[PDB]
RNA sequence: CUAGAGUACGGUAGAGGGUGGUGGAAUUUCCUGUGUAGCGGUGAAAUGCGUAGAUAUAGGAAGGAACACCAGUGGCGAAGGCGACCACCUGGACUGAUACUGACACUGAGGUGCGAAAGCGUGGGGAGCAAACAGGAUUAGAUACCCUGGUAGUCCACGCCGUAAACGAUGUCGACUAGCCGUUGGGAUCCUUGAGAUCUUAGUGGCGCAGCUAACGCGAUAAGUCGACCGCCUGGGGAGU
C-alpha cells in the first residue's frame, strides 16, 4: 500500500499547486540515475503526475537537479 | 616512470573489445584488443577473449606501478562484465566500477533494419 | 555507480544495479530505425497483453 | 529414446590375477579368436618383464595414464553454424579411449613378430615418445583454440 | 408557451494553432597531447581505413536536425495531424448556478475551403540517414536480399499539386432498449479516518441478454427498434482504361 499512500502525498494535503522549489519533495520522485519514475510505482493520481513532470523539467533547467551521472 | 591510481577504460562492441589503462590526465599507458590475441572471427566476439586481452593489458601496466584502478565499462556487447573479473586476477585493487554509456535523448536516426 | 569487502559481492551489486536502472535494453533498440507505424504495433500488442493478463489471472484467482 | 541400457560385466583373468587386463584383452580379439589373442597379450607381457625388472602390470598401469586424455571436442551444431565444444571426458569413458588408441597404432607399427609391435607401444608410454602419446597431446591442443566456444553457443 | 437552439456568469483540463527565444545528451568534421599495431565488418570473408601515427583516450572549437525517462485501451483536433522549456498573440470543448431571447432547427445537388508522404518552382541551409549509382560477396545467373561508400531528397521561407489500406473497410442528426468490470474530468450526496461510499452527466476500453445476421460477429460508442435529408450499387474481363 506504499503505492496507495503516495497518491495521498498530494491529494490528502492542500498542496495542489506544487512548485519547483521544494526539492525535499522532488527528490522522493527521482531515481538514483536521474530519470523520472513511473506512475504505477508511486501510484500518484494522473492529474498530479502530469503536474509533477513540469516541476522536474523546470528545476532541471535551473541546475537544481542533474540529468545523468555523466555531468 | 611512476604513476599510481590509474583508470581502466573498457570498450565493448558486438565484434571486438578494447581495453586501455590510463591516468587521471587521460593519457595512454597500455592498450590491448581482442583481435591482437589472435582470434579473428566468430571466436573474436566471445567473452573468453575479453579475458585474454584484459590480463595482457594488465601486464604492461606494472611497468609504471598502478596499484589502484578505476573502471569505466562502456558498450552493449558480451564480455561486458567478464573483463572486470580478469582485472584483479592480475592483482589490482579495484576501487569503484562505473557505467558510461552514450544514450541520445533523441539523437540522429540510426541505420535501417536488416532483412 | 558501484563503490566498494570481497569482490564477488560488488559484482552482483553492479550487474543488478545496471539492470535495475536500465540502459541495456535501450541500447539494443538503437541499431535499427523503426518507422512510427511499427512503434504503434508495440503500443498495440502490449496493451492487449496487459488487459488480457488482468483477466487470465482471475481464472487463477477463482 | 527411453533410457534402457543396463550393465554387463566381464572380469576374468585367472593365470595372472588381474581385472584391467581382461577388459583390455577384449579390445584385441577379432571375430571371437580369444585363445589366439590371449597368448599375444601375454606374449607382449613377458617381453616387458624380459625388458624391465618391474612387474609389467605397472608398466601397463603407467602406459594407460599417459595415453588417456582429459578433455576433447564435441561438434554440436547450432543448426546454422558448425561449432565444436571442448567437453570434460567422463571418468568411466577415459579408460577405453587409451586402450583403443593403443591397439590401432600397434597394427601400423610395421615390425615382425606381432607381439613385439605391442611390446614397443607399452614401453614408450611410460616415457612419452609413443605415437599414442603424440596423438593424445595433439587433441589436447585442439581444445584451447576451441576454448572460446566452451559455454557460449555450446 | 419553453422542453429544441443560442446568449450573458463563475470555474477547470489539454502534444489545438501561429510568431520568436533558450537549453542538455548523443553523432560527425577540425585542432592539440599521450600512445602504437591494426581497426571495421560478416553465415564466414572481401572492398574499405591504417606507422604519411588509425581505433582508443583527454582538451577545445564549429555546425545541423531531433526532443530519452515521464508515456498510459492517456489527451486534444472537423479530418490529415499534433510530444523539450518560457514569453507572445489565438480557436473550441467541458461543469455549476442563474437570468434572458421564444423555434431562431435539421440536412444539403451544384459551389466554396482545409488537403499525410513522395514530387514540382525560386531562394536559403548540408549533422546523420539515404532511392539513383559504384565496388566487394553470394549466386548456373543476381539487375536483388547482406557489406563498404554515396547524390537528389528529408530541414526553412514562399507558391503549387490534390490523390492513399485518406480505415471503425461502418454519411451526418434525433429518440427508446437487461447487466458487470475498467479509465480520463467535473460536480454531487455521504458517517468520516478513509487504500471512502453510492448516484449523475461528457469521453474512451473489455465481456454480455434480448434482438438482428448467409455466417463471422456487433450488442447505450448497434450491424437492435424507428424517423429526416444526401451519396452510391446492378455478372467477370475489357476498364477507372
Ligand atoms: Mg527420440
Ligand atoms: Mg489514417
Ligand atoms: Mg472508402
Amino acid at each position: 500500500f506504499f503505492r496507495r499512500r503516495r497518491f495521498c502525498r498530494f491529494t490528502a494535503e492542500g498542496v495542489k499547486e506544487i512548485d519547483y522549489k521544494d526539492l525535499n519533495t522532488l527528490k522522493a520522485y527521482v531515481s538514483e540515475t536521474g530519470k523520472i519514475v513511473p506512475s504505477r510505482i508511486t501510484g500518484t493520481k494522473a492529474k498530479y503526475q502530469r503536474q509533477l513532470a513540469t516541476a522536474i523539467k523546470r528545476a532541471r533547467y535551473l541546475a537544481l537537479l542533474p540529468y545523468t551521472d555523466s555531468h | 616512470k611512476t604513476v599510481v591510481d590509474g583508470i581502466a577504460h573498457i570498450h565493448a562492441s558486438f565484434n571486438n573489445t578494447i581495453v586501455t589503462i590510463t591516468d587521471r590526465q587521460g593519457n595512454a599507458l597500455s592498450w590491448a584488443t581482442s583481435g591482437g590475441s589472435g582470434f579473428r572471427g566468430s571466436r573474436k566476439s566471445t567473452p573468453f577473449a575479453a579475458q585474454v586481452a584484459a590480463e595482457r593489458a594488465g601486464q604492461a601496466a606494472l611497468e609504471y606501478g598502478l596499484k589502484n584502478l578505476d573502471v569505466n565499462v562502456k558498450g552493449p556487447g558480451p564480455g561486458r562484465e567478464s573483463a572486470v573479473r580478469a582485472l584483479n586476477a592480475c592483482g589490482y585493487k579495484i576501487a569503484s566500477i562505473t557505467d558510461v554509456t552514450p544514450i541520445p535523448h533523441n539523437g540522429c536516426r540510426p541505420p535501417k533494419k536488416r532483412r | 555507480k558501484v563503490k566498494e569487502e570481497p569482490f564477488d559481492v560488488a559484482l552482483r551489486r553492479f550487474k543488478r544495479s545496471c539492470e535495475k536502472a536500465g540502459a541495456l535494453a535501450e541500447v539494443r533498440s538503437r541499431e535499427f530505425y523503426e518507422k512510427p507505424t511499427a512503434e504503434r504495433k508495440r503500443k498495440a500488442a502490449a496493451a492487449v497483453k496487459r488487459h488480457a493478463k488482468k483477466v487470465q489471472r482471475e481464472q487463477r484467482r477463482r | 529414446r527411453r533410457r534402457v541400457a543396463a550393465k554387463r560385466e566381464v572380469l576374468a583373468d585367472p593365470k595372472y590375477g588381474s581385472q584391467i587386463l581382461a577388459k583390455f584383452m577384449n579390445h584385441v580379439m577379432e571375430s571371437g579368436k580369444k585363445a589366439v589373442a590371449e597368448r599375444i597379450v601375454y606374449g607382449a607381457l613377458d617381453k616387458v618383464k624380459e625388458r624391465g625388472k618391474a612387474d609389467p602390470l605397472e608398466t601397463f598401469e603407467k602406459a594407460l595414464d599417459a595415453i588417456a586424455p582429459l578433455v576433447e571436442v564435441k561438434s554440436r551444431r547450432v543448426g546454422g553454424a558448425t561449432y565444436q565444444v571442448p567437453v570434460e571426458v567422463r571418468p568411466s569413458r577415459r579408460n577405453a579411449l587409451a586402450m583403443r588408441w593403443l591397439v590401432d597404432f600397434a597394427r601400423k607399427r610395421g615390425e615382425k613378430s606381432m607381439a613385439l609391435r605391442l611390446a614397443g607401444e607399452l614401453l614408450d608410454a611410460a616415457e612419452g615418445k609413443g605415437a599414442a602419446v603424440k596423438k593424445r597431446e595433439d587433441v589436447h591442443r585442439m581444445a584451447e583454440a576451441n576454448k572460446a566456444f566452451s559455454h557460449y553457443r555450446f
